[PDB]
């Protein structure tokens, strides 16, 4: 699992960079000032595998909870709310790497 | 059983902006205690880095998951290693700029030996 | 392709090629193109791979061939395998969708 | 008018043709096909009007930032230029110009509320022409809404300050977003009338076209982040849908009164224009590109004022391509190539 | 030909085939046919020859041709860097060991019967071991070059910080040899001398600030130690509890503290750091001149020997018999380069190619013209007429 994840998720990684210039605009500031709740809780899942009980990663997003609201500007929405959806996608896959490391 | 389920993160705001975006926590409004951490690559000092490693590690029970540059996991590398505890788990986030290095991963090293 | 050969192969080449009577069709612009084809031959072995690159990126097919005329009879043999029923198709195709 | 227009301003027409002949035209683009990896782009980016500055300064890592304001220095630089030896009416327009660009600028200002931003640091996420020298409006409590009094006394906007008192202030997430189109709206309401009345009529056609297809864009982008977010009033949509369309003025208020996608799908097939919804998998992209092949017709006009204006954008809109071009090959994307436009 | 213009002589190179003649004059030697061509002054060719040591087989040479060319213009920026920082030292802004005599010898006369001898490391080695050595000499001398560079520009910030504190308000400006440390009372913690200062408009707004106020500040010491032109100083004193609250009346006035410590080991502090910038600076800065002097004229050889094999071998695959040909080095006063370049082509293009009379030809690798390119990968051009851009 792991080198194909430093592949995988390096693939949605970079979907960010094109945001900053098609809004026209370093969008780390505003996102970051667009963050003061999360919306991916994970639970530590017990499963008695073989008689021992191991803390499984339950990949959990919250669509019905957003970040702090500052979405869209006029110039950038498709990609910000496409890249909302698969880099946060790219995550489960953490959640699951977690979940064996324990 | 989450008795964690806050996913801190020492590494760049670069990567940390779509990690916020798919959500990590959140600043605490009661005594700034972010559920995360911002830091510029190869500019800004280590020893804030430590401490909030301490602080995720063993000043927080409730850090689901510690994710780390690479970068940064080999700057505080013996900071990496110091603490290894599964609940805290820690996942060291090849960084952006930074090609995946299995040698920077001190859980895969652990994974490299006995084996 | 002359002068790039010219150029790449710095002064040693031997070019042989012929106009091909009857130009062909084709489907990248779709038009009853006019085309050739090309002999040389040179020491180079794995510079080839440029060789077959551009000229694919241009425009090329992959023949396999023979320096000699008997894997002639050989090539012969095999196209006309297909050759010899090619022609069916579009006779075939064509009364069913007519009735 | 025609030779008319040219009595004394023989020059700025040169200049700003000559400027426009560096632009990269289709020629320039085979190059864009070919280009597939960061040093391609380095190397031709070594060869052009953006040439050996976008990697003097940069390594061969292009990233978007540098390379974006390496790009767009120069245009500030011509510009300002420009400006400064524009005459007095040329002058004017050029203001109004760099209005659009201080109204996003202020709107960052009253925006921050949380994180109570350094002023440097917005002026470097805005344009410099959008910028003075400085804006003692933080001095004062900056809450979602407590500076539009101390911005409207300190900036000179109090016309295209449409009211933020009376319905932007809600003391609501949506007022960081709200107010920002609501002032853009204002602006190009402003805008448009100005060049209605000034800009003579080459040059007006040349404004009033893209002054529309970008107001009426612009509205389309709102609405659909309001739709990707929690929805908002018709009326507050007509507030930040720019009511004048420029190009059509009605269905842009069928857009506001409609709140569902079928609604905004018939509000935008009546238009008799471009259709955004059903087609675009990234309606930026297209939108960029009908943009820059509209405003080749203020080039088309040979005797307008819209030269300039439509150089900047040109320009703006190539850096944008070549950034995006740059991405996608960081991504390794080679589909998101030939998005650029190709109109020059 | 040109690569740096003090007084030089421009240089360029060709093959010269031995087995036919000038198209004008098949009765002359290339020597004869030169001096008999060019004006005098200019009229000069030296000499050259290189052994084949190691050769690699026909199919390598194309890309070892190509890395060559790689690492020769990689070389050519390098030393390039090099010159132009030496002349940015503008301790010497023009020819340093380019016109001066190279290596002691004439600037001409130390490469023209140079024939790659052991100078430093053995004259018959491989070609990828000496293209190996060469690169990574190169990077060494200039990874050290480049550092101390740094450390060079580093200390002249150091200089400039240095001298900024010399000019500005008093907050931190130095007072350690005009303060009087009687005047500012230490003993006990009874009377705190606070180091009050404000610009030369208040003088009555400051001077009715303590004696009519205040609480016990000392009579007869409020006044300034030393004025600047346009701030002053005052010794006010104050209780030991009740600092912070005449503090904050004096900030509403808008003054600004000055709260310092009395040690010697700050005055030696900027004494030492004074003089540590100052002469390491300079120690440095001669240093590497010295040390760019070495490391330039280490390089100058290899430079030029790379392309002398370079040629070496493109003849021979390009042309005739394995072993050898005549050929030579072009040596010629600057201002005629397309003037020689005709009758250069001219001379043997006709035997370069034998079935074309084309107007096209060049050799360049830019991506602004995608056909007519003369990247001989990518939409390349005839061109037979080799030369060099070397200059004295």
């Amino acid at each position: 699992a792991k080198q194909k994840m430093g592949r995988v998720m390096q693939t949605a990684a970079f979907s960010l960079a094109e945001v900053s210039y098609a809004t026209g605009e370093n969008i780390g500031y505003q996102v970051q000032e667009s963050v003061s709740t999360a919306r991916f809780k994970v639970r530590a899942r017990q499963e008695n595998v073989s008689g021992v009980y191991l803390s499984q990663f339950e990949s959990y997003i919250d669509p019905e909870i957003n970040d702090f609201r500052l979405t869209g500007l006029g110039r950038g929405g498709q990609q910000v709310q496409r890249a909302k959806e698969i880099y946060s996608r790219a995550v489960e896959t953490l959640v699951e790497l977690a979940s064996l490391q324990t | 059983a989450e008795k964690r389920t806050l996913i801190a993160v020492i590494a760049d705001e670069d990567t940390t902006t779509g990690l916020l975006l798919a959500g990590i926590g959140q600043i605490t409004p009661e005594t700034q205690e972010k559920n995360f951490f911002v830091y510029q690559e190869g500019k800004t000092t280590k020893e804030e880095i430590t401490d909030k490693f301490n602080h995720f590690t063993e000043e927080r029970d409730d850090i689901a998951i510690l994710l780390i540059n690479q970068h940064i996991a080999e700057n505080i590398r013996a900071r990496v290693d110091s603490f290894t505890n599964a609940f805290p788990a820690i996942l060291e986030i090849p960084s952006k700029d930074h090609p995946y290095d299995p040698e920077k991963d001190s859980v895969l090293k652990r994974v490299r030996k006995l084996f | 392709l002359e002068q790039i050969l010219w150029r790449v192969l710095r002064g040693n080449l031997f070019f042989k090629t012929v106009e091909i009577e009857q130009p062909v069709y084709d489907v990248k612009t779709r038009e009853y193109k006019h085309k050739n084809a090309f002999i040389v031959f040179s020491h180079g072995d794995l510079i080839i791979k440029r060789i077959r690159k551009i000229a694919e990126s241009l425009d090329a097919n992959l023949y396999d061939v023979d320096s000699s005329n008997e894997g002639r009879s050989q090539q012969l043999a095999k196209v006309n395998k297909n050759l010899s029923d090619l022609y069916t198709v579009l006779k075939t195709t064509s009364t069913t969708l007519e009735s | 008018e025609g030779v008319y227009f040219n009595i004394d301003n023989g020059f700025i027409e040169g200049v700003v043709r000559g400027y426009r002949n560096g632009l990269l035209s289709n020629n320039q683009y085979i190059n864009l096909t070919q280009c597939d990896t960061l040093e391609d782009l380095k190397l031709q980016l070594s060869s052009t009007d953006y040439g050996n500055f976008l990697s003097s300064v940069s390594s061969e890592s292009l990233t978007t930032s540098l390379i974006q304001e390496y790009a767009s220095s120069k245009l500030y630089h011509e510009f300002n230029y420009i400006r400064d030896q524009s005459s007095g009416s040329t002058r004017k327009f050029m203001d109004y110009i760099t209005y659009g660009y201080m109204i996003d600028n202020v709107a960052l200002m009253i925006t921050g509320t949380i994180h109570d931003r350094d002023k440097g640091e917005i002026l470097q996420r805005c344009h410099p022409l959008g910028w003075f020298d400085t804006l003692p409006t933080l001095s004062v409590a900056t809450d979602l809404e407590s500076l539009y009094e101390t911005v409207l006394v300190d900036t000179p906007l109090a016309p295209y300050f449409k009211n933020c008192f009376d319905t932007a202030e809600e003391l609501d997430d949506m007022n960081i977003e709200i107010i920002r189109n609501k002032l853009y709206k204002a602006y190009l309401e402003d805008f448009y009338n100005f060049v209605t009345e000034e800009i003579p009529e080459p040059a007006k056609e040349c404004m009033q076209t893209l002054l529309g297809f970008e107001a009426d864009r612009r509205s389309i982008n709102i609405a659909l982040n309001s739709l990707q977010s929690s929805d908002i009033d018709p009326d507050l949509k007509s507030d930040l849908l720019p009511n004048i369309g420029k190009l059509y003025p009605l269905a842009t208020f069928h857009l506001a009164q409609a709140q569902d996608f079928e609604g905004v799908r018939a509000a935008l097939a009546n238009v008799y224009e471009y259709r955004g919804f059903l087609e675009t998998g990234n309606l930026e992209d297209h939108f960029y590109q009908l943009e820059m092949e509209l405003c080749r017709d203020a080039f088309t006009q040979q005797f307008a004022i819209s030269t300039v204006w439509a150089w900047m954008k040109s320009k703006e809109q190539e850096v944008r391509n070549i950034t995006w071009i740059a991405e996608c090959i960081a991504q390794n994307q080679r589909e998101r190539i030939n998005n650029y436009i190709s109109v020059y | 030909m040109a690569t740096a213009l003090y007084t030089a002589n421009d240089f360029i190179l060709i093959s010269l085939p031995q087995n036919a003649q000038p198209v004008t004059a098949p009765g002359s030697k290339t020597d004869s046919w030169f001096n008999e061509t060019l004006i005098g002054g200019r009229a000069f060719v030296s000499d050259f020859k290189i052994p084949e040591f190691k050769i690699g087989s026909l199919d390598t040479l194309i890309v070892e041709s190509e890395e060559l060319s790689k690492v020769d213009n990689q070389i050519g920026a390098s030393i390039g860097k090099i010159i132009e920082i030496l002349q940015g030292l503008n301790e010497t802004s023009t020819n340093a060991y380019r016109t001066l005599p190279i290596n002691n010898m004439p600037v001409p006369e130390y490469l023209e019967n140079f024939q790659w001898q052991t100078r430093k490391f053995k004259l018959d080695k491989s070609i990828k071991d000496l293209i190996t050595l060469i690169s990574n000499e190169s990077s060494q001398l200039d990874a050290d070059v480049r550092a101390t560079y740094a450390n060079y520009n580093s200390a002249k910030t150091n200089l400039a910080a240095a001298e900024r504190k010399k000019t500005g308000d008093l907050s931190v400006r130095s007072l350690h040899d005009i303060v009087k440390p009687e005047d500012f009372v230490l003993n006990s913690e009874h009377l705190t001398t606070v180091l009050v200062a404000v610009p030369k408009s208040l003088k009555s707004d400051f001077e009715k600030s303590y004696e009519t106020l205040s609480k016990n500040v000392v009579p007869a010491s409020a006044s300034v130690i030393a004025e600047d032109a346009e701030y002053v100083l005052f010794n006010v004193h104050l209780f030991k509890k009740n600092v912070q609250e005449f503090t904050t009346a004096a900030r509403e006035k808008k003054f600004i503290p000055r709260e310092f410590n009395y040690s010697e080991e700050l005055i030696d502090q900027l004494k030492k750091e004074h003089d540590s910038a100052a002469s390491l600076e300079q120690s440095l800065r001669v240093q590497l001149v010295r040390l760019a002097k070495t490391a330039y004229v280490d390089v100058f050889i290899n430079w030029f020997h790379i392309k002398a094999l370079r040629v070496y071998v493109e003849s021979v695959l390009r042309y005739g018999l394995p072993p050898h040909f005549n050929i030579k080095i072009i040596a010629v006063p600057p201002k005629n380069l397309s003037k020689c370049k005709s009758e250069l082509i001219d001379a043997f293009g006709f035997l370069g190619g034998n079935a074309f009379m084309k107007d096209k030809k060049g050799k360049i690798n830019k991506q602004d013209t995608s056909l007519h390119q003369y990247a001989s990968l990518v939409d390349t051009e005839y061109e037979p007429f080799v030369m060099y851009i070397i200059n004295l």
